[PDB]
């Protein structure tokens, strides 16, 4: 045979067996915030079967698994590991991840994608035989890691992929689109959809678990031989704030065309993200430059003057490695000009860096506070937000930290919130009542222009 | 354990044979050999599903058989087979039979025993003409659809749903043209055949005058963008969720499409062959008011094939569907069978090594959700002369038989016509999914498959 499209289901069993994803996996499950703290391996490989050329990429989580004594112990009822995976709710809405890792929860996951770029399946044919030959290769070799295919073009993200377990089969399917009826904008028309997709005959459900996420952005802010250090436009650019309600159930609240009890005041937990403005115009980093010996040392002692009440921490090591850099190529005959520009590099980082900390100080006041225990409470919230993009409110909007967060907002209830993000999840027996009870879970974000809802619908193809 | 069960055998069929091949009907010890069959595959077969008549036609010449309970030696009353009628079926020349089919009708007077009025026997011709006889073999409604030599005949009886969710679909006989697809609401059948039958009946003895003959149903659709098609098969109608819905229209739009707030109910249709390998035909329901000796008259409405699985060198030759309208069967010519999803459009399952087979389902019910009903794909090997019971999906090969390799596989797919919902549950009699028809052994028999195995 070896026909062109048995071909390339040919060399997709070569791609999955050679990375040794066939057979059974049991792990530990995942603890919070596993997704941030830990790290993300990949593999690539490259494909193509007549003409169409595809690039296979593995994304996989480290997981430091201690025993290994166990021979692959396995039960009567055995639902994939990714199966339950999908009903995760410690690591909601991680910082940085993937987008199949922030929307589905999953933590290894294969993609097949036009390889290189200037290459998009548009047809529906052709989807249509890329997610049949997936299905032929995973029923065929046995992996239950989930696949999937990149289809229409690559800005638009929209992917198409399957998981199988024995008599257990997973659809991960995703749209994407700019305008809807006015009746899908809050969470009843989405419960409405999630059942109406889930379509059990078994009328009487269990409510379905919700988790409601908020995102608001704010922009404006309201209010000799001397080396002149400084910036002059403001090194931030925005804030974003994010209201988050972990765990809620149906009918506990409303959220219609009319009444809503969605306010973020009383957000559980509040966390903060700061933007960074590009080109923040300094003029120290510039200065020396337009020279570019004695403008060297120049900055070493001026940095450290400011940074003197700062104390960042970080500059001393730095200068003491540029000492020890340059301590045997400071006078290597002809200096280059690679050293000049490291140094740049080095003093308008530390320079950007402590303006930022200044300008994040003045815009959150924590000198402008008479209570100590709570001024300084506020400079500890303040420079933590330079490190990672991510930093918890104490009290949410009711503590002091956050009240002010909460006047600037005010001075600017609560903007409308440029980004809504939902996740509905339900255990239900689908799709006859005598099939066994998977887990149907769906993820949804809605902006001012993109509409994106993200599903993982399990059946039964055993008895269904 | 699987078993096949032996159920009837043939008074005669060497009669038959030597009707239909009149040619072929003391040596010197010449050595006489490779004495094979060949004819049980070549004519055009129909059984009807409730076991009370049979029809089998070679070229323009079709014999009718009628059952006959015997007293045998020890007094049971077998079931044989007696060539009911045999004659020619052709009124123009060169004309010549393409399809058959019997289909029994239901009473009206609420009998409880197990006595169908009449098993009617439809026939489509090369010329373009569907003829309706009676088991005696009188001649009852003779219909022109198009010039075109009508291909296959398909018809959706009435079916109890398994659970809750199952829906129903509306009882229709379709007829596939090369390039065109007819489809005849069954009511009208219904309603036209009984009163043929009556004026006939009443013509015999009262003497009733002719009648002028009543035009049916009739809605002929133009399919498009096809080169070749064998084969089809009628999925029906479908509704879409609203996550389906917005789906669908954002793969055919793109970013500025729109969304309607009114979702439309679409008939589909299957169709395999060559450019494409399969073609899925989506056609809206309503849109177009069904039409009431001409093959001129005015199609219903054009039809263009939304997506398939586009296989120039691949040239499909059949296709049939699961009894719960979930999953095709189609093989090719490349002696391979794929299994689909026709609510997806992608292919699950393709097995290999079956040159020129035969497929036919078989469903399993747990006796006792209500119960934990369970299909089976049947795939019978005409070379290598096997048979085999493959899994609704995926599993182990259930079973696997050393059968004749002249046998033949029949797979009706359809159930007493004109029935209802009350009149179901209140009273049926027996009737099959598959038989496996041999001339060896001139017989007819059954296969059985306990639910149990399923669970593995």
């Amino acid at each position: 045979t070896a026909s062109e499209w048995e071909r390339f289901i040919s060399k997709v069993e070569e791609v999955l067996n050679d990375w040794k994803l066939i057979g059974n996996s049991l792990g530990k499950p995942l603890e919070k915030g596993i997704f941030t703290s830990g790290t993300w391996e990949e593999k690539s490989d490259e494909i193509s079967f007549a003409d169409f050329k595809f690039s296979v990429t593995h994304h996989y989580l480290v997981q430091e698994s201690t025993d290994k004594e166990g021979k692959d112990e396995l039960l009567e009822d055995v639902v994939p590991q990714s199966m339950q995976d999908l009903l995760g709710m410690n690591n909601d809405f991680p910082p940085r991840a993937h987008c199949l890792v922030r929307w589905y929860g999953l933590r290894e996951f294969v993609v097949i994608a036009p390889a290189a770029h200037s290459d998009a399946v548009l047809s529906e044919s052709k989807c249509n035989l890329l997610l049949s030959s997936v299905s032929i290769a995973l029923g065929n070799t046995g992996c239950q890691v989930p696949l999937f295919v990149q289809i229409h073009h690559k800005w638009r993200r929209m992917y198409v992929g399957e998981c199988q377990g024995p008599g257990v089969r997973t659809d991960f399917e995703m749209v994407h689109l700019r305008k809807v009826p006015n009746q899908y904008t809050h969470l009843s028309g989405l419960l409405d959809i999630f059942k109406s997709k889930i379509g059990c005959p078994l009328t009487p459900l269990p409510p379905v678990s919700i988790a409601i996420r908020f995102t608001y952005v704010l922009q404006d802010w309201q209010q000799f031989g001397k080396l002149p250090f400084g910036a002059c436009e403001d090194p931030i650019s925005e804030l974003h704030l994010a209201t988050t309600w972990p765990h809620l159930t149906e009918g506990i609240i409303v959220d219609n065309d009319v009444y809503s009890d969605l306010d973020p005041i009383q957000a559980p937990h509040w966390s903060v993200r700061v933007r960074k403005a590009e080109n923040p115009q300094c003029l120290l980093g510039d200065f020396v430059t337009e020279f570019f010996p004695c403008v060297i040392h120049a900055a070493v002692l001026k940095v450290k003057e400011e940074e003197s009440l700062e104390n960042i921490s970080s500059v001393k090591k730095i200068i003491k490695q540029i000492i020890s850099h340059s301590s045997k190529v400071l006078h290597f005959p002809n200096p280059e000009d690679k050293k000049l520009e490291e140094i740049i590099h080095q003093i308008t980082n530390v320079e950007a860096l402590i303006a930022r900390a200044r300008s994040l100080k003045a815009k959150f006041g924590t000198e402008k506070c008479e209570q100590e225990e709570e001024k300084e409470d506020l400079e500890r919230f303040v420079s933590c937000l330079l490190e990672q993009p991510e930093v918890l409110v104490t009290g949410a909007g009711r503590g002091h930290a956050g009240r002010i967060i909460h006047k600037l907002f005010v001075n600017a209830d609560f903007p409308p919130p440029a980004g809504r993000e939902f996740i509905l999840r339900t255990t239900v027996p689908r799709p006859a009542p005598y099939s066994k009870a998977l887990p149907q879970r769906m993820y949804s974000v809605l902006t001012k222009e993109d509409f994106r809802l993200a599903g993982a619908f399990s059946s039964d193809t055993s008895f269904f | 354990a699987c078993s096949i069960v032996q159920f009837c055998y043939f008074q005669d069929l060497q009669a038959a044979r030597d009707f239909l091949f009149p040619h072929l009907r003391e040596e010197e010890g010449n050595t006489c050999k490779t004495q094979k069959t060949s004819w049980l595959q070549d004519c055009v077969l129909s059984l009807s599903p409730t076991n009370d008549l049979m029809v089998i036609a070679r070229e323009q010449k079709a014999v009718f058989l009628v059952p006959k309970w015997k007293y045998s030696d020890k007094g049971k009353e077998e079931m044989q087979f007696a060539v009911g009628w045999s004659g020619s079926l052709n009124v123009e020349e060169g004309e010549c039979v393409t399809s058959a089919l019997c289909i029994p009708l239901a009473s009206q007077k609420r009998s409880s025993t197990g006595r169908p009025d009449w098993t009617c026997i439809v026939v489509g011709f090369t010329s373009g003409y569907v003829r309706f006889y009676t088991e005696n073999g009188v001649l009852l409604l003779a219909q022109l659809l198009n010039e075109d030599p009508v291909l296959q005949l398909k018809c959706r009886t009435y079916e109890i749903p398994r659970h809750p969710g199952v829906t129903e679909q509306n009882e229709e006989l379709s007829i596939l043209y090369p390039a065109a697809i007819v489809t005849i609401d069954g009511f009208s059948l219904f309603q036209s055949l009984r009163a043929c039958r009556n004026q006939v009946a009443k013509a015999a003895a009262s003497g009733n005058e002719n009648i002028q003959p009543p035009p049916l149903a009739y809605k002929k659709w133009g399919l498009q963008d096809i080169d070749t098609i064998i084969d089809h098969a009628s999925v029906g109608i479908m509704t879409l969720s609203p996550f389906d819905q917005m789906k669908t229209a954002s793969n055919i739009g793109g970013f500025n499409a729109a969304i309607k707030n009114s979702p439309p109910a679409m008939s589909q249709y299957i169709t395999v062959g060559s450019n494409p390998f399969t073609g899925f035909f989506y056609a809206l329901e309503g849109s177009t008011q069904p039409l009431l000796q001409k093959p001129k008259v005015e199609p219903a409405t054009p039809l263009a094939v939304r997506f398939g699985l586009p296989d120039s060198r691949r040239h499909g030759e059949s296709i049939c569907l699961s009894p719960c309208n979930t999953l095709a069967a189609v093989t090719d010519d490349f002696g391979r069978v794929i299994l689909l999803d026709v609510a997806r459009g992608i292919a699950i399952r393709m097995w290999k090594g079956y040159r020129d087979a035969q497929i036919g389902w078989i469903q399993t019910v747990e006796d006792l959700g209500p119960s934990r009903v369970a299909q089976f794909l049947v795939i019978y090997a005409p070379r290598r002369g096997i048979l085999e019971v493959w899994s609704t999906q995926q599993g182990p090969r259930v079973g696997a038989f050393n059968v004749g390799k002249h046998c033949r596989l029949l797979y009706p797919g359809y159930k007493i016509m004109g029935l209802n919902n009350v009149t179901s549950q209140s009273w049926q009699p027996q009737t099959y999914q598959i038989c496996l028809v041999d001339p060896v052994s001139g017989s007819v028999k059954t296969v059985n498959v306990p639910f149990h195995l399923a669970l593995s």
